[PDB]
């Protein structure tokens, strides 16, 4: 069974970091790009970033540009993403997707159940 | 004959950044005769390295490369607005000679979701006796997205066409329309017509429909 | 540097002289001219096709003796006149990188 | 230094073509010429090679019974003559020449020269485009769809001009008939759509056809 676990979220003062950890099992990730999306109460699920191959770079949203950082690490089958200089609007649910198109079609198969992050 | 492929397909990199490109063969092809062309739009391609490692004459320093046998990388230590272009590699140790399928470097950008759209055939292209129903993908990034026709709900394949544009001078994003084609007959047969698109900015596919009527 | 060859390019028969142009062992392709007082005397140049067969263009009359690793360029009816500095000029084309190379002797005294 | 390529064109299955490379300020005996086509939207396949003389060709073996590679180095030509075309020989053919004049074209680098020759080969006939509406729906997007026509281009502007934002002209597209299509899509606010009309231009010199069609919210 293909199986996402997120972990890392919790309470962050306003303008200090916090690093996200999503392990994967039952598929290996080193041959797929693994996204983290976020959804806030009563709106719709938006996109983070994206991490594809090694090599073949992180791509990210206008909203966290330049204070978000996706990584990898394929030895422990895991994606990181670091998260700099929060606000308050940046407090929601935190899930990761593995697109199952290794062409990066975005067939996002399988989700992990989320973390919660809340910025006050 | 000896089979080239580059890698990767699309590269996407900012300017001033460092490029790598890759080209493989499926057997071992002589140091001495690999070269690597650049081709901007609309231009004929440009002869930047040869024999591997050895620069042409009138080429910056800024390009360089090696490799043997099967391996050989390109390398552009800082990119100039006028490298974001197509890269081949090319082979001419043993007859007929070939090129790699060719690397795009694309400025890059943050991701755009596409904008879904559906066009239903009009009654003027309908009484002719054909049917084109046009989906339309505006400004969207990165690249890759799929695009899937359901007629009734049920996958078709084999008659769908694809056209892309070229990157946006001012957007950096892409778009794109397919086109199913169906004759009188087989379209007034079904009921929905959809178009379902998936693109990594898209956390669920976005599927646009329309009754016919 | 000077232009000097390690060897002697001129050997003597009854006749005229040899003028010997080496070129390295591994080179294939290349051109080879004879240059006296900066004047072409002999345009030689070695090309293979992809089926191995091997044409020499050689526009300029001249008669010239080829092996796999030198040039031979023979010169006849030889006053005091011809006294000179001749050259061995060398453009190499496979293998690469392309390489001009100069070698160069006096003939007489 | 001047290069004149001439000698493509639109042809038929069968037809015969020849390809010339003409350079005036170079000696032509130094250089090894060669052939290399792009067939549309794809990549690079190289066709022919020549040396300095003529007395050494090669051929890959898509073209080897059928293409014909010479030179005449007194009116300092390159030719390609292109008989029982079919047409997958339709492509861009750039004359390329070895970069260090060797006079060979066997394990020397080359390097092109002007910007193609264009080759289609087809069996369709000239024929103007049919343009169709895309209307729009409930920032909003419309626009024409030009069908069925031959050959390449056709120019499709926007109120003449007028229109030139949110503009997205597609590259066309080849069907199993034999004929093009492409489509062009404008981008609008949903406000504006409201009462406004818009006019697609499509001009298709070949066939000598030009239509304004407009496109409504039906
Ligand atoms: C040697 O030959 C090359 C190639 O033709 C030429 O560029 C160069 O000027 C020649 N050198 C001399 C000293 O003539």
């Amino acid at each position: 069974x293909v199986q996402l676990x997120x972990s890392g979220g919790g309470x962050v003062q306003x303008g200090x970091s916090l690093x996200l950890s999503c392990x994967a099992x039952x598929x290996x990730x080193x041959x797929x790009x693994x996204x983290w999306x976020r959804q806030x109460p009563g709106x719709x699920r938006e996109x983070v970033x994206x991490x594809x191959x090694x090599x073949x770079x992180x791509x990210x949203x206008d909203s966290x540009x330049g204070r978000f950082t996706x990584s990898x690490d394929x030895x422990x089958x895991x994606x990181x993403l670091q998260x700099x200089x929060l606000x308050x609007x940046d407090x929601a649910x935190y899930y990761c997707x593995x697109x199952x198109x290794x062409x990066x079609x975005x067939x996002x198969x399988x989700w992990g159940x989320g973390t919660x992050v809340t910025v006050s | 004959e000896i089979v080239l492929t580059q890698s990767p397909g699309t590269l996407s990199l900012s300017p001033g950044e460092r490029a790598t490109l890759s080209c493989r063969a499926s057997q071992s092809v002589s140091r001495s005769y690999l070269a690597w062309y650049q081709q901007k739009r609309g231009q004929a391609p440009r002869l930047l390295i040869y024999g591997a490692s050895s620069r042409a004459t009138g080429i910056p320093d800024r390009f360089s490369g090696d490799g043997s046998g099967t391996d050989f990388t390109l390398s552009i230590s800082r990119l100039e607005p006028e490298d974001f272009a197509v890269y081949y590699c090319h082979q001419y140790d043993m007859s007929p000679f070939t090129f790699g399928p060719g690397t795009k470097v694309d400025i890059k950008r943050t991701v755009a979701a596409p904008s879904v759209f559906i066009f239903p055939p009009s009654d003027e292209q309908l009484k002719s006796g054909t049917a084109s129903v046009v989906c339309l993908l505006n400004n969207f990034y990165p690249r890759e997205a799929k695009v899937q026709w359901k007629v009734d709900n049920a996958l078709q394949s084999g008659n769908s066409q694809e056209s892309v544009t070229e990157q946006d001078s001012k957007d950096s994003t892409y778009s794109l329309s397919s086109t199913l084609t169906l004759s009188k007959a087989d379209y007034e047969k079904h009921k929905v017509y959809a178009c379902e698109v998936t693109h990594q900015g898209l956390s669920s596919p976005v599927t646009k429909s329309f009754n016919r009527g | 540097i000077q232009g000097s060859a390690n060897y002697e390019m001129f050997i003597f028969h009854n006749g005229g002289v040899q003028i010997l142009c080496k070129y390295p062992d591994i080179v294939q392709q290349f051109k080879m001219q004879l240059l006296k007082g900066g004047q072409i005397l002999c345009d030689l140049t070695k090309t293979k096709g992809s089926g191995n067969t091997v044409s020499i263009k050689s526009l300029k009359f001249c008669h010239s003796q080829l092996s796999n690793n030198s040039v031979s360029f023979f010169l006849y009816n030889l006053d005091h006149s011809h006294a000179n500095y001749y050259f061995c000029n060398l453009s190499i084309f496979d293998p690469p990188p392309f390489k001009v190379t100069l070698t160069g002797g006096y003939l007489h005294i | 230094v001047q290069l004149v390529e001439s000698g493509g064109g639109v042809v038929r299955p069968g037809g015969s073509l020849r390809l010339s490379c003409v350079a005036s300020g170079v000696t032509f005996d130094d250089y090894g010429m060669s052939w290399v086509r792009q067939a549309p939207g794809k990549g690079l396949e190289w066709v022919s090679g020549i040396n300095w003389n003529g007395g050494d060709t090669d051929y890959s073996d898509s073209v080897k019974g059928r293409f014909t590679i010479s030179r005449d180095n007194a009116k300092n030509s390159l030719y390609l003559q292109m008989n029982s075309l079919r047409a997958e020989d339709t492509a861009l053919y750039y004359c390329a020449r070895d970069f260090y004049g060797s006079g060979s074209y066997y394990h020397v680098p080359f390097d092109y020269w002007g910007q193609g020759i264009l080759v289609t080969v087809s069996s369709a006939s000239t024929k103007g485009p049919s343009v169709f509406p895309l209307a729009p729906s409930s920032t909003a997007a419309l626009g024409c769809l030009v069908k069925d026509y031959f050959p390449e281009p056709v120019t499709v502007s926007w109120n003449s001009g007028a229109l030139t934002s949110g503009v997205h002209t597609f590259p066309a597209v080849l069907q199993s008939s034999g004929l093009y299509s492409l489509s062009s899509v404008v981008t609008v606010p949903s406000s504006s759509l409201g009462t406004q009309t818009y006019i697609c231009n499509v001009n298709h010199k070949p066939s000598n056809t030009k239509v304004d069609k407009k496109v409504e919210p039906k």
